[PDB]
C-alpha cells in the first residue's frame, strides 16, 4: 500500500566517522578459562574456521572474572 | 565470584587461537591484587607479562572489568584517580618490557548509571594519557525477564543513543579525540535470554548497535561472546554458528570502514532503521564510489524503501535476512535471500550470494527483518 513506501535521505558529501577494520570485534569471557574443556574448546579446527571468518577483529579475553583470575607459572 | 589460577598452557590455548585466527588478542589484567595502601599490586601482571614476553606473544592489555561494581564484588573500594595511577603503573611495565609499542585500554566501566561518570571522568583525568581507547560495556536488557516483545521494541534500541551521548560527555570533557570502543557489549546480562539471544530475534539489536556505534563515532565494537555458556554466542555449544554469526559475517563482507547518514522522511520513524557506509571495496563484485546501505524492518508488514537521486535508477544488490521455519523470530538458523546459510565443512564457509534487483525498483523489506542493499555505480567521491 501507499503508506508502506519511505523515501530515504543520503548523506554523501563526506566520511562522517571511519571506523576501525576491526570495527566488529568479539570477546571470550574470562570465565571460559575455568572451564575443564577449555584447551579441546579453543583447539576446534571449525571454531578456527568460524573464527577466521571475522578476521580482522580484537578478541578481548575478559568479564567478570578478569579480577579473579591468578596466573600461576608453576600449575599445569 | 573466588579466586581461580590459570596456567602457561592456558595462555597458550588461547593466544595460538587468537594468531591461528587472525585475530587481535586483549588480555585483562586482575586490578583486585591491591597492596595495603589499596595500590595495584603489579607483581602477577609482572610474571605473566615475562612469560608473554619470553614466548613472543604479540598482545594488548587491559586492567580490571567493571570497576564501579568493585565494591558489590569483592569489599573493595577503588575510585577513578587511584584506577588512573593503576593504568600509569601498567603503562611503565608495558613500556619497560617487550610490549613497549603494546596497546593499553581501559576502563571497562558498565553503561552510565546515576553516578557512574565520576568513576570514569576521574580516572580519565588521572590515566586518560596512557589509555589507546576508553572501552565501556552496554547491555540492553536482563535475561531474566527480557521478552520477545523487547528484543523487537524500537524504545528498547533507542535507550542505546542516550547511553552513547552519555559516555562522550564524559570523554568530551577529559579526553577530547581519544577514541572510544564498547570493550563488552550484548544483548541481554545474566548469560543472555534463553531462546532470544541465540536466535533470529538477536539480530535486530546486533545490527542496530552496529549501526548506532559506527553513526555515533565508536570505533571498535566487542561482542559478548564469540563463543561460550552464554546464549548470547555467536557460536553455539556444538561449534555451530548461530544467526547473529552469519549477520556479522555479511556485515564485515559488505560495510566499509567509512561512515555516512540515512535517514527516512516522516515525523516519527522509529521501526525503519536505516544506516549508511561506503561499500567494502575488497569485494571484487564492487568498486569504489559504491555504497551499502543496511535497514531493519519493525513493523508487522512489508515497508518499500525509495532510495534519494541521483541513486533512484542505480542496480541494487539486495543481501536480505530471513529466519529458517518452523521457530520464525525464535529459529537459530538463518536464510540470505531464500537459501539456507550452513559452512560446506568444518573448513569452508559458504559464498554469500546477492539477488541483483530491476533498477528503478524500490527496496523492498518484510515485516521483522534486516537487509543490506548494495548501491553499484552510486561513484559517491567521500567513498574515494
Ligand atoms: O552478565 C553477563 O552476561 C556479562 C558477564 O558474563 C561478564 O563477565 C560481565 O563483564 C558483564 N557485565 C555486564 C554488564 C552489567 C551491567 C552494568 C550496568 C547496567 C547494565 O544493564 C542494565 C541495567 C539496568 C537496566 C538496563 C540495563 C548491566 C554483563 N556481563
Ligand atoms: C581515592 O583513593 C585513594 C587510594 O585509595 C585515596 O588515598 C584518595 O584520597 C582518594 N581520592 C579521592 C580524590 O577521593
Ligand atoms: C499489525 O499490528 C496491528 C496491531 O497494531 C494489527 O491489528 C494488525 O492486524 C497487524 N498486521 C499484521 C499483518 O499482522
Amino acid at each position: 500500500a501507499a503508506q508502506d513506501v519511505v523515501d530515504l535521505d543520503f548523506f554523501t558529501q563526506e566520511p562522517l566517522h571511519l571506523v576501525s577494520p576491526s570495527f566488529l570485534s568479539v570477546t571470550i569471557d574470562a570465565n571460559l578459562a575455568t572451564d575443564p574443556r577449555f584447551l579441546i574448546l579453543l583447539g576446534s579446527p571449525k571454531l578456527r574456521t568460524l573464527a577466521r571468518g571475522l578476521s580482522p577483529a580484537y578478541l578481548r579475553f575478559g568479564g567478570t572474572k578478569t579480577d579473579f583470575l591468578i596466573f600461576d607459572p608453576k600449575k599445569e | 565470584f573466588k579466586n581461580s589460577t590459570y596456567s602457561r598452557s592456558s595462555v597458550d590455548v588461547l593466544y595460538t587461537f587468537a594468531n591461528c585466527s587472525g585475530l587481535d588478542l586483549i588480555f585483562g589484567l586482575n586490578a583486585l591484587l591491591r597492596t595495603a595502601d589499596l595500590q595495584w599490586n603489579s607483581s602477577n601482571a609482572q610474571l605473566l607479562l615475562d612469560y608473554c614476553s619470553s614466548k613472543g606473544y604479540n598482545i594488548s592489555w587491559e586492567l580490571g572489568n567493571e570497576p564501579n561494581s568493585f565494591l558489590k564484588k569483592a569489599d573493595i573500594f577503588i575510585n577513578g584517580s587511584q584506577l588512573g595511577e593503576d593504568f600509569i603503573q601498567l603503562h611503565k611495565l608495558l613500556r619497560k618490557s617487550t610490549f613497549k609499542n603494546a596497546k593499553l585500554y581501559g576502563p571497562d566501566v558498565g553503561q552510565p548509571r546515576r553516578k557512574t561518570a565520576k568513576m570514569l571522568k576521574s580516572f580519565l583525568k588521572a590515566g586518560g594519557e596512557v589509555i589507546d581507547s576508553v572501552t565501556w560495556h552496554h547491555y540492553y536488557l536482563n535475561g531474566r525477564t527480557a521478552t520477545r516483545e523487547d528484543f523487537l521494541n524500537p524504545d528498547v534500541l533507542d535507550i542505546f543513543i542516550s547511553s552513547v551521548q552519555k559516555v562522550f560527555q564524559v570523554v568530551e570533557s577529559t579526553r577530547p579525540g581519544k577514541k572510544v570502543w564498547l570493550g563488552e557489549t550484548s544483548s541481554a546480562y545474566g548469560g543472555g535470554a534463553p531462546l532470544l539471544s541465540d536466535t533470529f530475534a538477536a539480530g535486530f539489536m546486533w545490527l542496530d548497535k552496529l549501526g548506532l556505534s559506527a553513526r555515533m563515532g565508536i570505533e571498535v565494537v566487542m561482542r559478548q561472546v564469540f563463543f561460550g555458556a552464554g546464549n548470547y554466542h555467536l557460536v553455539d555449544e556444538n561449534f555451530d554458528p548461530l544467526p547473529d554469526y552469519w549477520l556479522s559475517l555479511l556485515f564485515k563482507k559488505l560495510v566499509g570502514t567509512k561512515v555516512l547518514m540515512a535517514s527516512v522522511q516522516g515525523s516519527k520513524r522509529r521501526k525503519l532503521r536505516v544506516y549508511l557506509h561506503c561499500t567494502n571495496t575488497d569485494n571484487p563484485r564492487y568498486k569504489e564510489g559504491d555504497l551499502t546501505l543496511y535497514a531493519i524492518n519493525l513493523h508487522n508488514v512489508t515497508k518499500y524503501l525509495r532510495l534519494p537521486y541521483p541513486f533512484s535508477n542505480k542496480q541494487v544488490d539486495k543481501y536480505l535476512l530471513r529466519p529458517l521455519g518452523p521457530h520464525g523470530l525464535l529459529s537459530k538458523s538463518v536464510q540470505l535471500n531464500g537459501l539456507t546459510l550452513k559452512m560446506v565443512d568444518d573448513q569452508t564457509l559458504p559464498p554469500l550470494m546477492e539477488k541483483p534487483l530491476r533498477p528503478g525498483s524500490s527496496l523492498g523489506l518484510p515485516a521483522f527483518s534486516y537487509s543490506f542493499f548494495v548501491i553499484r555505480n552510486a561513484k559517491v567521491a567521500a567513498c574515494i
